[PDB]
Formats: C-alpha cells, structure tokens, sequence
C-alpha cells in the first residue's frame, strides 16, 4: 500500500516536540499526561507558541497548512507516546483522543472566510445565538453480515451512513444487507452552533453573516447564546448528502416546505459525473469544525479551605 | 497564422498591436483622439500615462488595470481591438494577461536590475476595462448580444455567502491508497475508470475525499432597475450578477452600481430528476468591472497645526457648522462643544465615569431646530437621524427579529448602538411613547443596553450622544408658565440633559426685517470649511486625552460654592465635562482657566433661560 | 413583434389560438382538459417641440384672459369656487426648485388642502384636476394602503422573490 513521507516526518516531530519540550526541565507535557491518567481525561492541550519555537516553525506552519491531512499521524504518534510513558490510558474502563490548540498568532472574522483556507487551522471569533442538543454520532460502526454471520468492526463514516462492501474471511459473496451491531459501535457526542457577527465588525448598513460551527466530544455546551466567543479548529466543506443517495426513502430525494431561491437556481456550480451521484449535481457549502472554545464577551467550610492558598 | 476555432482572433498580431499601444501610447495620442477643443497640452502629452502607471505597480506589487475603450480606440492600428473586443470578450481578455505575463519582463530588464521575478511568476495578472460602450438598461436586452461586453446600471439588493467551486478534484484508493488528482472541465468531473498503478489494478475502487479538493470563490449579486427610467404602471425588473476572485465582497446592499460585464445564457433543467431541459433558457452576467454611481498625510497635520493656531478657534467653527443658520450663536457653541466630548474614563475601584454630552432644544414651533439637527448628524463621523414619533419600543436598540430570505434567527442591533462612538440625533423627542422612553433611561445612565428574549440574554453598548429637538402643546411657549407643563416631558428626563436651550421667537421689527432680510439673499441669486471639520474633530476625538490641574480646583470649587449661594451636584459634573471639552479643542493636553470660564458661562447663560 | 404591449393598454391582437401541452405535473388528473394560448402576429392600438405647438402657446396668449378662463375651464359642471379654481392653477404649475450650497434645499412644490362641510362637491373637484396632469395618483382612505407603502417585500407569484 502507498505509505506518505512528509506524514511520518510529521510523526516523529511531534513525538519529539511532546517527548523533549519540558521547557518552563518539567516535561510539562508529560505533567500533562500524567495528569489525565490520575484524573481519568479524554483531551490534550497544545500551545501554538510552545510549538512556535521548535524547528523555526518547520513543524508548525506545515501542522497550520494541512491540518486535516495531518491529523491521523499526529494522533498515531500520540499513541505511541502516551503507550510508551502511561500505558493506563491506553484503554477505557480505548480513549477517542482529542487534540485542543490555542493561543493562535492571528484572529480571523466572519467575513474572512475564503474557499483557499479550506483545511487549514485557524481561530474566529463570534457572538453565538442558537445551540442545539448534544446527539450522539457514530464514530466507528459494527456490522455482521446476514449469512455468514461474520463480524466487521471499526468502519470509518465521513458524513452518511456507510456499510460495509466486501464480505469478510471465507467465501461468501454479499454487497449489502448488514446488521448494525448498535451496542458494539462506538459514539461521541455532537452539537451544532449558530453563531453571527460582533457588533463593532458589522458595518454601518449590513445584514449579518452567519456560521455553522460544530463542537464535538468534550467541547459540547461550553457556548452559551447571547456570549461572545473565539472558537479554533479547521475549516471544511460539507456536502449535500440526501442526492448522495441515503439508503431510506424517508429523505425522499429532497423534500421541501419552502422555495428555494430562483436566482440562483443554475447560478449555484454543481459537479457531475461521479457514479454515485448518477445523473444528479452534488453541492458544497462551508462550515467551521472546532475543537477548542474561549469566552471573550456552597457554604461548606472544609471545602472552602481547600481552595485557598 | 493560425486563428482560434469560431472566431477570428489570432494572438499573434493583437500581442504586437497591444505592445505597440503600450509603449507607445500617451496622453498626446488621446487628446488627438478627443480633441474637443480646450484641451490641454502641458507636458501631458509626454507624460507616458500607461508606462508610469506599469512601473508603479510593478514597484508596489498589485494587480489591478483600469483599461479604457476609448483609449484603446485613440490609437489607429489598435483600433481593430476594439471591435474584436466587444464580440469576442473571453478570448481578447486571455490575450491581455498573456501579454501582460510579459509586460513585467519587458520593463524589469531594461536596466538589469536585481529583481526576482519569480513571485512574479507564481502571479498572474488580468484587467478591469470600463465604459466599453453606451450605457443601456437591463429593460432592453436581445438575444443578439449573447456572450457580448455590455455596461449596465442597477440598486444592489442583496448578497450571497461565498460559494465553493470546485477545480482540481481528489480521488483515493481504497486498498493501496494511492492519491491522484483529476482535473474537471465545465463542471462535469471525468471519473478515474480504475486504479493507474499497475500492480494494485482493481476495478471499481475509487473514493472521493471532499475536502482534499481545491476550490475557488464565487458571489452572486441581485440587481434592480432604477426607478428614474421605469415607465408608468410597471413593475421593476431584477438580473443576477456572477462576481469571482478578487471582486468578491465588494457591493454592499443598497447602493447603485455601474457595472462592466458578459451576458450569458444557461439551461436550466425541467425534471430534477431526468436529464431533461425545457426550450426557455435563463439570462444573467459574469462582472469584471465594478464602480459605484483615516490615513491622514503629514501635510494634513501641518495645516490642521497652522489652523489650530488660529486666534479664535471657537468663533470660526462656531460658524462653520450652521451657515444658513442666522443668530442662535449660543446653541452652535453648545453643539460645537458637544461634538468634542470631554475625556472618557473607567477606573478599576470606581467604574466608569461617562463623557458624552446631552443637549435638548426646544422652544417655539416655527425655529429652525430641524435643520440644525440635519446639520450636526453629517459633521459627525458615526451617527444615525431618526425621528422618534413612532416606530418600535426598542427600535434603538437590540430587536430579535425573524430572518427574511431564511427561516433563521437574526440579532439585529438598534440605533443607539448604531451610534456608538457619536452624535445620535433624536428628533420629535415629544412623540416618544412611554413604554420605549425607559429604555432612554438605561442609556443615559449605565450606556448599556441588555436584551433577554429567545434564549438569548446579552448586553451591548451604548456610549453615545444624545442630541433631542422637541415642541411643545400649542403655537407658542408663553414664558409667564414653568417649563415643565408646556414640554410635557418627565422631570428626570430633561433632569438628566446636560445642556437644555430655549429658543423663543418674539414679534421684534428690528429681528424680523434681519432674518427676512437674508432670506431673501439666500433665494436672491447672484471663512467655512468644507471638510476639515471632520479631519479635525477625528484628531482631537482619537488622539487628545487632556487632564485637570489645580488651576481647574480653585475655580471649580469656588465656582460651584458661589452657585450655591438650587443647583444640584449634576451641575458640577457637567461644568468638568463641558470644561474638558472645551480643553480638548483650541488644541491642548491640560486644562486651564479659559476652560473652565468659558464652561461656567455657558452653563449661566443656559440657567439664564 | 416583441415590446408592441405594455400594461394598461386597450387593444385588438390577432393571433393563431393553439392548444398547449399542458404536460408535466397535475396532467394526469385532467386527462384530456388542455389549457390554451394564442400566438400574436398583428397589433392595433385603439388609441414635443415643433412649429405647431410653438404656434399654439402664441396663439393661446392672443387669445388674452388667460388666467381666468383657464381657471374657468376646470371642471365646467362645477359651477362657483372660482378662487379654488385659480389656486388650483398654481398648484398644476411648480415653483422653483433651488439648491442652495452647503446643502441647503428649498421646495416648489405646492401643498393645497381643501377643507369644507360635506356635499360641496368636495370629490369631483379633486378627481377633475387629476385628468390635467399624466403625473398623477388618487389615493383614498384605509380601504387600500398606498400612501406610505413603501414595502420592500413583495411575494411576486412568478417568482417568489422579494422586490
Ligand atoms: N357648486 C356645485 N356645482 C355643481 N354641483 C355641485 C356643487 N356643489 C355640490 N354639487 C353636487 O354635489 C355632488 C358632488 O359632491 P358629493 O356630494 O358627491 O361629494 P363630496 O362633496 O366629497 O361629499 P361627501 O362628504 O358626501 O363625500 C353632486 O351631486 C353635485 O351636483
Ligand atoms: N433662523 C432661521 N434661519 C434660516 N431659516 C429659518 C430660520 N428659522 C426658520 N427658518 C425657515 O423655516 C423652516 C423651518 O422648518 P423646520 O425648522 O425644519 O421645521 P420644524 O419646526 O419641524 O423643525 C425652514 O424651511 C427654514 O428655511
Ligand atoms: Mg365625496
Ligand atoms: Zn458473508
Ligand atoms: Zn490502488
């Protein structure tokens, strides 16, 4: 199978960066580690100016410019660090881990996003104004085949539910109807957020942009409507699944209750020619994936004196 | 030789005649062209306007062309151009950046200098050209200019977010993972058929990652046609505009623009479903050229010094704010006074103490206070004219408003806090209904505004400027009555005013033929300036931060005491500010006696009414 | 032939009247019930500055009394109301529009309001002076809302957008 160079360089870098940093000599990001195994913790905290340091920021502006693509070995190496130095968290009582980064030299608004940062980690800033509930989303599924009874485990989904093709290990022949194995499956939970512009960015005669910004695991219901926060995550594009072909009818290729607009009706450029689209044109739109939030805008006595220094 | 299949454009005589037109061209050749007569010729026609122009930008980077038609027409050779321009728009423009790819080299080796070129090279270049022909409205377009340059004039309704368009596609493999990119040509992406390495060679194993794509932006405005050309008994007609690259977010909503661009006509399919199309196609264009209808240079600031250093500052710009106003010198010192705003503060222990100046004018009906509001609200960087007859409770500040064009939430702030920062103007203050005047209160007292509706809870900011003109019940103010019966305004709210002026209107033969007088002057037809107000008053507001001494104490004190001899501690307050207000002109960094003189005078004589 | 009509125009077309499809969706429920249309080719519309009319100010003013009989031919059923009839004139006609610098502006427009007992022929005199000039609108009470509609919505059932 191809393998990828620059992504093991990748790898190794932030295995040195996480293993030899312990500037302050206090490994402060095996303090870190240590702490989540006395405290049972799902998530990391990395410093951009921490890292901004290391490599002439080799290391840091190749982390900035293709996130998305270099995720899967940042948290490869993260595994072998955290089995080389705490094997306690290695299972759960394993950990989906999170990497939450801060502490960006730049601040972007509403209105700077382009479709050229698309992939990349940056940080906004916005007043929030509706949340949704924390659903739970399918991380790895589980299925078993119909016939054969056979067992498949850790099927990645991207954005619609996917089966598995290819049967198993013997000789059975089958292309579909599987079996969600619902108690084996893995989830995590999910929250959508509508946020707007701040007041002082809006200009004199405006009508106010809008985002739809997704916070995923731990970072659920830490934004509350009507505050000010800065978000920081990667930029993506999220496609129109329903003429994906869902597998129910329920989706009954786009139904509606209002007009969609006529002016751009044609205007709006879709693509065609993918075998699963069909004859039809599939649509891209852009939202924000977070992974770290901020906030810019009991009369017990024993445990009273704890507190204190 | 060869010509470009349909049309007849060749590259190779337009690149040589557009060389010829650049280095060649001047402002000689155009007023040759002209020659309307008058036209001047001082060392203009040598001035080289297009390799002046090229050489800046190259010094400065930038990629941006104002081309002209009628320029290009002025030279006799080139002229062929300008007819194979407007039918063949796409073709002629890939020849102006091919040779504009070159223009750069043509002029950084002249001398042999050290430049690089190769960010050169990784740019590219392209041009705006402009007044291509007659202008003609959206109400008479034929299919006989399809894919044709025309110039067309409309009211920019509204704006969409950007749209992702999609250029270099990414497919990955499933079992080797081997990562190709596919190019994709108008639209329709042609499908890998299987994987290109040899050894892995499966069918069917192809896999679409969305977001290692590359993409492009894209905008789409709405236009509408103006009602100036509308006939009588009609409805006004709308076309959509299609705006790329560096033009997006350019047109805000509601301004009228001229635009420059390609017409186009497109499909659009019956059955959502089958690849049928219906025999009716839909029109819109693709803009190149859009036109519509801080910064301060150091010779700026040498003359706003030599102006500042005038004898009397506060008479010139006394006034400069109202010339038509006649008389009423006293209000247009309170007003200048205003417009200033002592230094604003907000220490850790105490809070925030406020800075801004509240001035109401009221009187007899028939005085000119409308006028002056009119005059006050462009003076001022940031401020918003509304009349407080009617409208909604908390339309100055914050409403929760349903979304329009979506079924969305929208948080759509008020004019109070449209005014932050400035002067807002309340005019018909009496109208104001009694259930939206307590939100004037919290404004005027904390200069926050919260709003608690929809499951949002949040406060903004107000930090602004009231400016009130009121009238009262009746044709006249009859001084013998208390001012409190004839306003019809609660006690706490004038209270609060900082500077509240009388303007009163007696039946005087000497007043009467004076105004009349000039009146008639004014519509008879036969020491102010223009914009230096706003220069100065943005210096002396975002720079100039003065502060008190012990020359103000004595004075103050004192002075407060001797009033004391029913003035209430809101007066004192109001003496510092209008003080250091007065401080922050005649251009200072300190308070002194003058201030605070000319403070407690104003505020005497305002007692006086 | 295109743009020969415009809203508001009383007119003979001719025409072929043609049967259309009337296929796509809510075609089965009809069966055979078409709609229909007719494809135009003749139009007959019912119903400046140039040497005649530069004749005929010239003879208008020979004619003399011009003040008075133009008043007087204003709604010749009338009978009396002879000054509203003269303030009626100088309403038709406008006063000058100055803009003054610094931007001042002055009106000519003329606002006339006619106040009275009822059954003076309060509504005849108004309807009458609105035939005299083509700029013009008779608005009415709460029956219709036009005097401050100034909406910027409009659910145009064509295609559902605002104008
Ligand atoms: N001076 C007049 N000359 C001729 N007819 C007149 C005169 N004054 C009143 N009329 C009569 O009055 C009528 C026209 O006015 P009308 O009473 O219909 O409306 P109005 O004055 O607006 O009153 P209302 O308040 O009833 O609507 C006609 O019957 C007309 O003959
Ligand atoms: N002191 C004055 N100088 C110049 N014009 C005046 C003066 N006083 C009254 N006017 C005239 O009277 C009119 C006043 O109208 P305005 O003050 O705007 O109405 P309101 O009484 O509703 O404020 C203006 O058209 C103005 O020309
Ligand atoms: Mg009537
Ligand atoms: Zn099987
Ligand atoms: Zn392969």
């Amino acid at each position: 199978k191809v393998d990828d160079v620059t992504g093991e360089k990748v790898r190794e870098a932030f295995e040195q960066f996480l293993e030899d940093f312990s500037v302050q000599v206090e490994k402060v990001y095996r303090a870190q580690i240590e702490f989540m195994k006395i405290y049972d913790l799902n998530t990391i905290y990395i410093d951009y100016q921490h890292l901004s340091m290391r490599e002439n920021g080799a290391l840091a502006m190749a982390i900035s410019e293709q996130y998305y693509r270099f995720l899967p070995f940042l948290q490869k190496g993260l595994r072998r660090v955290v089995r080389k130095y705490a094997p306690e968290l290695l299972n759960t009582s394993e950990r989906v881990f999170q990497i939450s980064f801060f502490n960006l030299p730049t601040v972007h608004r509403i209105r700077d996003i382009r479709s050229e940062k698309i992939g990349s980690l940056l940080s906004i800033s916005g007043t929030v104004t509706r949340t949704s509930e924390v659903r739970p989303e399918l991380y790895k599924a589980s299925f078993t085949c119909d016939m054969c009874r056979a067992i498949v485990d850790n099927v990645e989904q991207s954005f619609k539910y996917t089966e598995p093709t290819f049967c198993p290990n013997p000789s059975c022949e089958n292309r579909a109807f599987w079996t969600l194995n619902v108690t084996r499956s893995r989830f995590l939970d999910w929250q959508k957020v509508r946020i707007q512009e701040n007041a002082n960015e809006i200009p004199t005669g405006s009508m106010p942009r809008t985002l739809d910004v997704i916070l995923r695991g731990d970072s659920v219901e830490r934004a509350k409507p009507g505050d000010r926060c800065k978000f920081t995550g990667v930029e993506i594009v999220v496609p129109d699944v329903t003429q994906l072909g869902l597998p129910g009818v329920k989706p009954s290729s786009t139904l509606d209750t209002r007009g969609i607009s006529k002016t751009t009706e044609g205007l709006n450029s879709g693509v065609t020619g993918l075998r699963s689209l069909g004859v039809r044109d599939l649509t891209y739109k852009i939202s924000f994936l977070a992974c770290h939030v901020i906030s810019i805008g009991e009369r017990d006595q024993e445990v009273f004196l704890n507190s204190l220094s | 030789l060869r010509i470009i299949w349909g049309t007849n454009v060749s590259i190779q005589e337009c690149t040589t005649n557009f060389r010829n037109f650049l280095m060649s061209f001047k402002y000689k050749f155009r007023k040759i062209l002209d020659e309307r007569e008058e036209f001047i010729n001082n060392t203009t026609d040598e001035e080289l306007y297009y390799i002046k122009q090229l050489n800046e930008m190259r010094e400065l980077g930038t990629s941006n062309l104002n081309l002209d038609a009628r320029n290009l027409l002025a030279y006799k050779q080139t002229e062929d151009l300008y007819h194979q321009l407007l039918n063949y728009p796409q073709e002629v423009i890939s020849i102006m950046d091919q040779t504009i790819k070159d223009c750069m080299v043509s002029l950084i080796v002249d001398n042999n200098l050290d430049y690089d070129l190769d960010e050169i090279e990784t740019k590219f270049y392209k041009v705006r050209p402009y007044n291509v022909g007659s202008c003609k409205g959206m109400r008479e377009l034929n299919p006989n200019d399809i894919d044709k340059l025309i110039n067309l004039k409309g009211l920019v309704l509204r704006s969409t977010p950007v749209i992702p368009d999609m250029k270099v596609a990414f497919f990955k493999c499933n079992v080797c993972d081997h990562t190709m990119a596919v190019e994709i040509d108008r639209g329709v992406i042609q499908e890998p058929a299987r994987c290109e390495r040899i050894d892995c060679n499966e069918p069917n194993s192809m896999s679409l990652i969305h977001n290692r794509c590359s993409f492009a932006d894209k905008q789409v405005i709405k236009l509408q046609e103006t009602p100036d050309f509308v006939p009588d008994g009609q409805t006004p007609h709308s076309i959509s505009l299609c705006v790329y690259d560096e033009l997006v977010d350019s047109c805000r909503a509601g301004d009228r623009i001229e635009v420059t661009g390609t017409f186009r006509s497109i499909p659009i399919r019956a059955n959502s479903r089958q690849r049928v199309l219906k025999s009716l196609y839909k029109t819109y264009v693709d803009v190149v050229h859009v036109k519509k209808v801080r910064q301060i240079t150091d010779q700026d600031l040498a003359k706003i010094r030599e102006v500042a250093a005038r004898e009397d500052l506060y008479s010139l710009l006394a006034r400069s704010i109202a010339p038509s106003i006649y008389e009423l010198e006293d209000v247009k010192k309170g007003i200048l006074l205003q417009l200033f705003g002592g230094t604003n503060k907000t220490f850790t222990k105490g809070g925030r103490y406020r800075g801004d100046i509240n001035i109401l004018l009221c009187g007899d009906p028939s005085t000119s206070k409308s006028q002056i509001l009119q005059y006050v609200h462009k003076i001022t960087p940031r401020g918003v004219y509304t009349s407080g007859k009617g409208s909604s409770a908390v339309g100055l500040t914050a409403y929760i408003t349903r979304d329009v064009d979506t079924k969305q939430l929208v948080l759509e702030s008020g004019a109070l806090v449209l005014s932050d920062g400035g002067v807002c103007c309340i005019d018909e203050f009496d109208k104001m209904s009694d259930s939206t005047r307590s939100v004037l209160h919290e404004v005027m007292e904390q200069q926050t505004i919260s709003i608690a509706k929809a499951g949002i809870i949040t406060t903004l900011n107000a930090r602004s400027s009231i400016l009130a003109s009121a009238n009262p019940i009746g044709s006249r103010y009859n001084p013998n009555l208390p001012v409190t019966e004839n306003i019809d305004l609660p006690p706490p709210l004038l209270s609060r005013f900082d500077l509240v002026y009388l303007v009163l209107d007696k039946v005087d033969e000497k007043n009467d033929r004076e105004l009349a007088k000039h009146l008639t002057n004014l519509y008879l037809e036969d020491v102010l300036p223009v914009e230096f107000l706003t220069m100065y008053i943005s210096y002396a507001k975002e720079h100039i931060h003065p502060i008190i001494t012990e020359a103000a104490k004595t004075e103050l004190v004192r002075a407060y005491v001797g009033m004391r001899k029913t003035a209430t501690t809101r007066q004192l307050e109001s003496m510092i500010r209008l003080a250091e207000a007065h401080a922050k002109m005649k251009l200072k960094n300190v308070v002194e006696l003058e201030d605070v003189q000319e403070a407690v005078r104003l505020i005497r004589s305002a007692i006086k009414d | 032939l295109v743009r020969s009509l415009s809203p508001g125009d009383i007119v003979d077309v001719t025409g072929i009247f043609l049967p259309a499809p009337y296929t796509g969706f809510k075609a089965l429920k009809a069966g055979l019930l078409t709609e229909t249309y007719l494809e135009a080719q003749f139009v007959r519309q019912h119903k400046s500055l140039t040497s005649d009319v530069e004749e005929r100010v010239m003879e208008l003013i020979t004619s003399g009394d011009v003040y008075n009989r133009l008043a007087k031919s204003i709604a010749p059923e009338i009978y009396g109301n002879l000054d509203v009839k003269k303030a009626l004139l100088l309403l038709l006609v406008g006063g000058v529009d100055k803009r003054v610098g610094d931007g001042m502006k002055i009106r000519g427009d003329i606002n006339v309001c006619l106040m009275g007992d009822p059954g003076v022929a309060k509504s005849q005199l108004l309807k009458a002076i609105c035939k005299i000039s083509p700029r013009g609108v008779y608005t009415t009470g709460k029956g219709s809302s036009g005097v401050g509609l100034t909406a910027a919505v409009m659910k145009d059932p064509v295609t559902d957008e605002m104008i």
